[PDB]
């Protein structure tokens, strides 16, 4: 159930042409998302920024794999959705894939991975450790990236 | 463009963070819009802004303001926007922006103000824009807003108003947008809005509102009217009269419990009408005049039937929610072409005609789930288009119509137990997910299609047993239990001469042995004839009687067999201390008693499973031991923990003989054959005990996963080899079989 | 993290002060928390007791809007007219062209 | 070596939301790129559209589908670029993968399938009959769709299984070889 998260970015060559440079990752696929691969361009999203109701201010295109780091949950002591819901969200705003930072909130992987009957249709999968920090710095970074998840 | 304040060409000056304690000085005299916020001036001294007479926006925010000299802003006569939020005013600074006959917009926001003066605002005959909300104030300032007969834009949010009186906005007729959120308003005189014939936007939201305010009626003009999250329980008939021009009524989050039938009729703008907790209702609203509705949803009601001309007059409908009521009969959607999601859930519809769902050529999304349906026609989504999602889970459904299904998505039927029947592979091209009754359905649709449940190894689609390897093992433990256990029970059973109770207790064994045997007959025939067609099968045994016969013979075989080998052990530790306690044992009566105890105690055990439902229909092979259920997994953990006992029990026993045990007893005595024999026979039966124990353990521990088709192969193979084993030791091994034999064959030959 | 009660590196302040606004800014493939006095152009501040928000000016043709329905100023060639944003001055009502909005 | 392609229609909410209608499909995959996962926005593309060295005309952002329909031979008696070119050179201006249309070619197909030791990077799909045709009338007919290709691995991976499977058949039977040779010993020695 281990996921490979690869990282490429690009530089558009004056002739036209693309070169592109991969990192590795490590990840786990969520039991709240199907276990297939996916592949999209990343961007990030601020946990508070899947509260809104009104998604008319970030009309995104439709396959962008969104990066979600959880905080500490006694910084959010009332919450408006669960881990689950802010997925399920991202995926009706059009993410095809949801990575979410778990290294502050070690009970993400507690409330993602346990039983729901009402699994999503594209993988959830979480990271934490070196991994974790090494995609933040590459999201925070790089200007453009795109993230390719395989199974 | 004097340090420190940045400054451009555009004659703009920015200087917000520098720290400043007073109003920068040598700045150009032309200065259009000064930024001073984010600073730290505590205080403006008198003629502060005498050197910017041409000045028209002014920004103080976060500058820790307290007082404001009444001549401090003097000589600001193109003074066009003034911000003073997010600072320590405490007082509105009346005689400070007195002066300010050319204002336009100004900011009080944020700060502490708690009275209003009665002649603010004087002078202010060109303001269009007021902010006052965040402040503690605790009524509406009547008397100094009618000083602003030019307002248009006014908000009051954040405050601590109780109720408005009558006649508080008499004057500011070209008001337009009002905001009074997240206030404790709980009062609304009748006339409290007379005067407002230009509003817009009313906002009411997170207040203590618990009648209907009746007073809006004076609003003509209104489009925008929310009161959510409020005590609002009851909205009597005609409470929109006022307002023909509605477009949006959030009323959310509200204790409602009735709503008046004719409240939401005309209307001709109104959008979106969602109501939910009405649980009073019983008619449907006459929504008449409503034809701009483009999504509804009444859920929570005690609505019951949906009135025909609902398509007919909802030409612009897109969603339609009904959920949560006491709908019967559906009417005829014929017309509503612009209709998407449908969502009926929870309801009591009992059937699906042919004519419910044609015209609906834009319908995508439908829900059912839950209803009492027990009869769909066949043609019933004939004319139905791009349907993606369909939804009939936890029905009476007997039988599923598959015409014009082809472009279906996602399907879902878990819960209709009665359907049996296999769905046509065929008939679902585009299917992507799918959840059905059993798992025996979805082995066709597999191609080896996310569908629920999976047919894992416990639930096989193609062969019962599996490998090859696997059938034949079972084929010859079937075989050779079978004949091995009738050549012991003849030989034991076939002489009419006293019976040792020994020998009684090997014979019982092995005739217990003997329907382990019949059950793993029944499943190698079960496995023969439906060899590759086990989906079909499946359905029909599992639910069926037979499943329930072999599960019983199983558990029977395996309990009596466990508690035979027990009181065999106890006679044998029993008779080996009255061998020099007495010399003779005359326990014959009471042990045969006891046996036929421990044979019904086996019947009941066996039988327990029969009163639960579900115990014996966990997987074909028809054994308590699962692959992971609440109430078998409490069943399997008591006969286990049962098992185990007795088999501690046994062993401490025969340790304990074996101790009480003298080396040289054991030369010549007839009696160490027997003992022997069961020795070997408690020390295979607990060997082979073990695996089929840990397994059932196995999902009590989270750390260890094990494949499914692991333990059914380990069941498949380990459950009966006892059964197979064990005569075969008496058979070989026991020299007494060679004499009983003997006298067997002379009593055929004399017959 | 610049007026912030508890901020990160990674998502910037998550929760600002008590009479302060929290906006969202996208910067590219990077999204972080902020924390103004004012929401900025295009937004309009809607006060709240646990977290005050910018919202974005659903009004069509605004530039900066008083609240979600009615817009302060709009960008040029449209004249202000009740908050709303009119390519010409409906009937009553004269073009003002020195200021940018309508007059009777 | 199968290849599973997917695609996508979106219909943007006025609200916010995407709603999503997936068309299944069928293709297999050359032995001219990995048998990997791609996924990205379908770009249909002119097989002469990459004779063209000036790349200029056609920046496009990382991670695009391409969709390639061939022709008859006899129409193009000189082809400038092999059908492998092609697909290098799609690749190259930042393709994620290629989808061959070779129900007008089928030598591509063996054109692809050849022995080649220059294997691409990213998967590269061919796909032929009403699969094909089904997959251009949705890229000539609607405006914007996504391609999901799967790579599917193979049947459930029995391996470990069957040699445990192996392994517990073995068991029993040397058991019943070791029962029996310990019963004509005993036999032989009581003799
Ligand atoms: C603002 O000025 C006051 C009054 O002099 C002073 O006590 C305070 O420290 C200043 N605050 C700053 C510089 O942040
Ligand atoms: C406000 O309305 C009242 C009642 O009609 C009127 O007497 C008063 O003059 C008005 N005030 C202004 C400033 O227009
Ligand atoms: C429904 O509304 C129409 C139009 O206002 C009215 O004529 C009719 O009497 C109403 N029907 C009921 C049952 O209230
Ligand atoms: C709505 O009110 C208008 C007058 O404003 C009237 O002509 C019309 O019949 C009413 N319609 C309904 C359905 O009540």
């Amino acid at each position: 159930e281990t996921a490979f998260v690869e990282v490429v970015l690009f530089e558009s060559s004056p002739s036209g042409d693309y070169t592109t440079y991969t990192t590795g990752l490590t990840g786990r696929f969520s039991r709240a998302g199907a276990t297939l691969s996916a592949e999209g361009e990343i961007v990030q999203m601020h946990p508070l920024g899947l509260c809104n109701n009104n998604d008319e201010e970030d009309l995104y295109e439709y396959g962008w794999v969104g990066v979600v780091k959880l905080e500490q949950p006694e910084l959010d002591p009332k919450p408006c959705l669960t881990v689950l819901g802010k997925a399920k969200r991202a995926v009706q705003r059009g993410a095809t894939a949801v990575i979410f930072d778990v290294s502050e909130n070690p009970e993400a992987i507690d409330q993602l991975n346990q039983g729901s009957e009402d699994p999503l249709k594209r993988p959830v999968v979480y990271v934490k450790g070196a991994d974790a920090i090494k995609l933040m710095n590459i999201v925070n970074k790089q200007k453009v990236a795109r993230a390719r998840i395989q199974h | 463009c004097a340090a420190p304040c940045s400054c451009d060409g555009d004659r703009r000056v920015d200087c917000s963070g520098k720290g400043l304690t007073a109003v920068p000085e040598g700045l150009s005299a032309f200065t259009q819009a000064l930024d001073i916020s984010m600073n730290n001036i505590t205080q403006l001294p008198e003629d502060a802004f005498k050197n910017f007479p041409f000045l028209e926006e002014l920004q103080l925010a976060g500058n820790d303001l307290s007082f404001i000299h009444p001549k401090a802003l003097s000589g600001l006569k193109e003074l066009k926007v003034l911000t003073l939020q997010n600072n320590q005013l405490k007082t509105v600074p009346s005689e400070a922006i007195r002066g300010l006959s050319a204002l336009q917009s100004l900011r009080l926001d944020a700060n502490h103000i708690t009275s209003v003066p009665e002649d603010s605002f004087e002078g202010l005959v060109q303001l269009r824009h007021l902010w006052l909300d965040d402040n503690s104030l605790t009524e509406v300032p009547v008397h100094p807003l009618s000083n602003l007969p030019t307002l248009q834009a006014l908000t009051l949010a954040l405050n601590k108003i109780s109720s408005i009186p009558d006649f508080a906005f008499t004057n500011l007729s070209s008001l337009v947008v009002l905001h009074l959120h997240n206030n404790k308003i709980r009062s609304l005189s009748q006339h409290c809005f007379d005067g407002l014939d230009n509003l817009e936007t009313l906002d009411l939201n997170y207040n203590n509102l618990g009648e209907f305010p009746q007073a809006i009626k004076a609003l003509p003009s209104l489009k925008e009217l929310g009161f959510h999250s409020n005590s609002i329980s009851v909205i009597p008939d005609g409470a929109f009269d006022g307002n023909p021009l509605l477009r949006t009524i959030h009323l959310y989050d509200n204790p409602l419990s009735f709503v008046g039938n004719s409240a939401f009729h005309n209307l001709s703008d109104l959008h979106s009408l969602v109501i939910r907790g009405a649980s009073m209702v019983q008619q449907f609203p006459n929504l008449t005049g409503t034809v701009h509705l483009e999504s509804l949803t009444l859920t929570g009601t005690k609505i019951s039937s949906i009135p025909n001309n609902l398509c007919q007059e909802q030409k612009m409908l897109r969603t339609l929610d009904l959920s949560y009521n006491n709908i019967r009969d559906l009417p005829s959607f014929n017309g509503c072409h612009a209709l998407e999601e449908i969502s009926l859930q929870r309801n009591q519809i009992y059937q699906i005609k042919e004519g419910t769902f044609q015209g609906l050529i834009s319908l995508r999304i439908l829900d059912l789930s839950r209803n009492l349906i027990h009869e769909i026609h066949s043609r019933a989504f004939a004319t139905l288009g791009p349907i993606t999602n369909l939804d009939v889970s936890f029905n009476e459904l007997t039988s599923f119509p598959t015409e014009g299904l082809n472009g279906l998505n996602q399907l879902k039927l878990v819960g209709n137990f009665k359907l049996k029947e296999a769905l046509a592979a065929k008939d679902f091209v585009n299917l992507r997910s799918l959840s059905v009754p059993y798992a025996y359905q979805c082995c066709a649709f597999w191609g080896c299609i996310h569908c629920t449940p999976s047919t894992g190894a416990f639930k096989p689609c193609e062969y019962l047993l599996g490998s090859w390897m696997i059938r034949l093992t079972v084929w010859f433990i079937f075989l050779v239990a079978l004949f091995f256990n009738l050549l012991v029970i003849l030989t034991t059973f076939a002489s009419c001469t006293s019976l040792p109770s020994s020998k009684l207790f090997i014979g019982l064994i092995s005739v217990s042995n003997l329907f382990m045997g019949i059950y793993t007959g029944i499943l190698t025939f079960l496995d023969a004839v439906s060899w590759g067609r086990f989906a079909e099968f499946g359905i029909w045994w599992e639910t069926g009687s037979g499943c329930k016969v072999a599960g019983f013979l199983a558990v029977f075989s395996s309990e009596s067999a466990i508690f035979l080998l027990m009181l065999a052990t106890v006679e044998r530790s029993l008779s080996a201390k009255d061998i020099m306690k007495n010399g003779k044992s005359n326990h014959l009566k009471q042990f045969r008693v006891a046996a036929l105890l421990a044979f019904l105690g086996a019947t009941v055990a066996g039988c327990f499973p029969l009163f639960h439902r579900g115990e014996y229909s966990a997987s074909p092979l028809c054994l308590p031991f699962p692959t992971g259920e609440t109430p078998s997994l409490g069943f399997t953990v008591t006969l286990v923990l049962l098992n185990s006992l007795a088999f501690l029990l046994m062993a401490v026993i025969y340790t304990k003989l074996y101790c009480n045990l003298e080396k040289e007893d054991l030369s010549e005595n007839s009696q160490s054959s027997m003992i022997k024999h069961v020795a070997w026979l408690i020390f295979t039966n607990c060997i082979f005990f073990c695996p089929v124990a840990f397994f059932s353990f196995a999902p009590l521990i989270t750390a260890i996963s094990i494949s499914p088709e692991i333990m059914k192969s380990v069941t498949l193979i380990f459950f009966p080899l006892p059964a197979c084993l064990n005569p075969v030791l008496y058979v070989f091994f026991n020299p007494k079989f060679k004499e009983d034999w003997k006298l067997l064959k002379r009593r055929v030959t004399k017959k | 993290c610049k007026g912030c009660l508890s901020c990160s590196k990674d998502n910037g302040c998550s929760r600002c002060q008590q009479k302060l606004f929290f906006f969202l800014r996208r910067e590219g493939m990077r999204q972080y928390g902020e924390c103004l006095h004012s929401c900025p152009s295009g937004y309009y501040g809607h006060r709240a007791p646990d977290m005050n928000r910018c919202a974005r000016c659903r009004i069509e043709n605004c530039d900066s809007c008083f609240s979600k329905d009615f817009c302060t100023k709009c960008k040029v060639g449209f004249y202000l007219h009740r908050g709303r944003c009119f390519d010409e001055c409906p009937d009553g009502f004269a073009p003002l062209e020195e200021t940018m909005e309508c007059v009777e």
